[PDB]
């Protein structure tokens, strides 16, 4: 029933609307969700999907970029 | 790195206007850009913000639904379409590149003025003391003109003189300014002091001679 | 809706002295990414703003060592270790942590500190050229004073009038670093001719005695 | 156990190596897989993931583009 | 490894006539995307190739209506409804369906068809300047013939020699549309002086009689 | 739309060379580009292919591991780094833009020649008939030279003459060409015919007079 990426009991929903960090983080928060945790997803198959989308630390998952827009995943436990 | 605004001018309330911001010296489509305005109070107020591709736009509450920020990445030019202009929109408008979380390079600005006032020439009144000291200060009152930019040039018999130009004040839809000249007491009234007041917008030049 | 509050509004400094400008935000400017997005700009007269310091304490390209930013959370400071002539103008702090909107401090005008100077005060009766067309503007020049803070009172037959008073101040004089102002009292011809004595009165920190310039319509 | 997108009994594996169409199609074929079917994925949540990657009809999932490189998903039934 | 085979190699056409060039691939050029990626290029003398027709039958910008492409699968055709002077040069077909590699046909040279012309044949003995340094090059010019296909035989004392024969052909003459060739027989001075009679013999469709040019070393 | 190759030249076997392809009139980083070579046999042979960003490269089997195709999108220039060059790599090298599945615009090309042969001046031998007709054909044999480009210019007593220039043939590492001139029988030997043979690469000009 996870319409997105399923990993270790969590469900990652792709939001393809480009948003600034605050707006993305607030969007997930309202959906009872968080942004992805960089260290959780970095050494998994999820990295190919989540790369250069907003992490919970405020940066794109891998110069200053806090004023730019990125896509984002909302993460919610099952 | 260069950014050049243009399109600024005088418009009536409810009017429309498009400002441009031509850029040079960097890859334009790689950068997010702001419009920021400077009010008559000389405060800085953010107006709009656009992403590098132009897919994301943001507006301050005061221009929301009236202004449109867009870009042409082929022409390296940023735009600000202004409609339903109010007197509150009167400002110098700056385009500013985003870098490092800040606005790193700004243009020289373009000036916008929203007013229903009609082009009016100034009345010029010579200010002379009634009926003493090493020097004498004289004036010319420049009253009820529109739009701004008048130039008061003083002719005296003396090279040593100081001129004070007092910034215009908006009074009853129209501007009023003053200018003073201070000269040695041995050169006035013994020699002629005149103020020449030029108002380019009305194509008028008025000379007043200062009489005791 | 992050309010940036800058103090002071004007900072009088002499050349070679240190200056410090305060900027305070309504909420913390620490970004979840560890950085703090507070920036300092300088606007010189007749020029657009230029970036001086980004993210609290980083000097932008070409910005000299004498400028240093500091602070954290809500309280920030711009220090100028030794003030030079080219530093004069208006400094603006800005925040880009809580966005939109991007917000700016009101500004701090760095100005030249000089010796005190009492104003040269001149009063002028309405010209007949104005009078005969039904207006009466009485003008008072207050020239070359320091510091900027001055009080001007208009007295008609000894009593103060606040009706129709307009005041215009110059920016700091480039020749001698003083200030000047113009004060105009606007009355109608009829109301002007109902009174005799016209006075502009200036109180300044340079004297405990007000500077008085008057004229009598019957003199 | 689907390390990718799971939809209606199929598993969509993201290949983030940009490839020409033939090389991508042959890559999936060797992995007992096909490229995504445009009409299957177009009206689903998968569209946000599969957009502008290789479809089984030879075009990116939405000027000539047969000489360009795109990323691709390999689809395999469970 | 898709082999593109073009026929003919040379196509003799007169001005105003229609021309048709064949191009055949080793496997079908239909792309899974419905399109067929066969393309036609024109290379004019001293110029780089230019695109004429892309994807079987689409004319590129500026390419006139008289050029039409057609075909499907493995068999394709370029038609020129009426041949003009500016069309002359080499046409190349190309495939981009099965890639890499991108492959090109060998080419078809569009040429001017004129009346038949027998070659003007001249033979030259080795100059003494070559002989005295130990070489013997015997040269035969075959000038202004049409068509291109000709046979040249070298005879020494009546017998054919294939050893050390080099042939060079001109491109089509711009003045009269003919062809010319040079044939050199290279022997050593010693071997040259061992024989008497040297002959270059040309058979051409213009005559059933060979054109014979000889010289005798003792004449 | 323009593409300009450069860097072509003469190199020894095992040598290295870098070709460039400067572009103009279109947004360079939006387009995939090929290198295509034209052999001495005048056949077209694809060499390499690069994506718009440069993240993908493809090579023909014959240059695989020897040639490197790269690009600089800031400079609108394409590169071909050639190492371990063989005589088989001798060609005119074209850069060609990809569009519509085809190669839509090509440069003028740059010429590459791989050879260990040393710069050698031609021997010039006059070709005159042994010991008839309205005209007489004469020749000059230009033998054993390197590199290519020789120019044979004929001087005669007659304005009416045709000159045939026969393409060079590679014989024992060296080129040999011929040139013929046909003149009326009333102008030779009665007037002087000479062939002037210039070989720029060896700084040599040789005149042969045609003697009966
Ligand atoms: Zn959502
Ligand atoms: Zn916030
Ligand atoms: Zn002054
Ligand atoms: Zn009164
Ligand atoms: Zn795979
Ligand atoms: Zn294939
Ligand atoms: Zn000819
Ligand atoms: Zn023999």
């Amino acid at each position: 029933s996870c319409n997105g990426l399923y990993y270790q009991g969590s469900c990652y929903i792709l939001h393809s609307d480009y948003q600034m960090f605050s707006d993305a983080a607030a969007n997930c928060t309202a959906e009872s969700s968080t942004l992805p945790n960089k260290s959780d997803v970095m050494i998994t198959w999820l990295i190919d999907y989540v790369e250069d989308t907003w992490g919970s630390d405020g940066n794109p998952i891998t110069s200053d970029v806090s004023q730019e827009v990125r896509k984002y995943f909302c993460v919610k436990t099952m | 790195v260069k950014l050049v605004e243009s399109g600024g001018g005088l418009v009536q309330p409810g009017g429309s206007l498009t400002l441009s911001c031509a850029t040079s010296g960097f890859t334009f489509s790689d950068y997010y850009i702001y419009w920021v305005r400077q009010t008559p109070e000389k405060r800085l107020e953010w107006v709009a913000y656009i992403s590098n591709s132009g897919g994301n736009t943001y507006y301050s509450d005061a221009v929301k639904g009236r202004f449109t920020i867009s870009r042409d990445n082929a022409k390296n030019t940023l735009f600000l379409q202004m409609s339903r202009l109010k007197s509150e929109d009167t400002a110098v408008y700056y385009c500013a590149r985003q870098w490092g979380g800040a606005m790193d390079y700004w243009g020289q600005g373009t000036s916008v003025t929203v007013s229903s006032a009609k082009t009016t020439p100034p009345s010029v009144y010579p200010l002379a003391p009634g009926c003493t000291g090493s020097s004498v200060t004289l004036g010319c009152l420049v009253k009820g003109y529109f739009p701004e930019s008048v130039t008061v040039t003083w002719n005296s018999g003396s090279l040593s003189s100081s001129v004070h130009t007092f910034p215009a004040l908006l009074q009853s839809g129209l501007y009023t300014m003053s200018s003073s000249v201070t000269v040695p007491s041995s050169t006035w009234p013994s020699q002629t002091v005149t103020c020449s007041v030029a108002h380019p917008a009305s194509s008028t030049t008025v000379d007043k001679k200062l009489e005791p | 809706d992050v309010v940036m509050t800058q103090t002071p509004l004007s900072l009088p400094v002499s050349l070679g002295d240190q200056a410090s400008i305060s900027c305070r935000s309504s909420q913390s400017l620490i970004h979840t990414n560890g950085n703090t997005y507070l920036h300092w700009y300088l606007q010189k007269p007749g020029q657009s703003p230029k970036l001086l310091i980004y993210k609290v304490s980083n000097r932008f390209s070409g910005v000299p060592d004498r400028f240093s930013g500091s602070g954290s959370g809500t309280d920030f400071t711009l220090k100028i270790s030794r003030v030079e002539a080219e530093d004069l103008g208006v400094y603006f702090c800005s925040q880009s942590t809580h966005i939109p909107p991007w917000t700016f401090g009101g500004g701090t005008k760095l100005e030249i500190k000089r010796a005190d100077a009492a104003p040269t005060v001149s009063i002028f009766p309405t010209i007949s050229e104005q009078l005969t067309s039904g207006g009466a503007s009485v003008v008072c020049f207050l020239n070359n004073f320091y510091p900027k803070d001055i009080n001007v009172k208009w007295k008609i037959d000894g009593s103060e009038r606040q009706n129709g008073v307009l005041n215009s101040w110059t920016d700091q004089d480039s020749k001698d670093s003083t200030y000047s102002m113009s004060s105009t009292l606007t009355l109608t011809k009829d109301e002007y001719e109902r009174h005799n004595s016209y006075t502009c009165e200036a109180t300044h920190k340079t004297s405990t005695s007000p500077i008085v310039k008057s004229f009598n319509r019957n003199e």
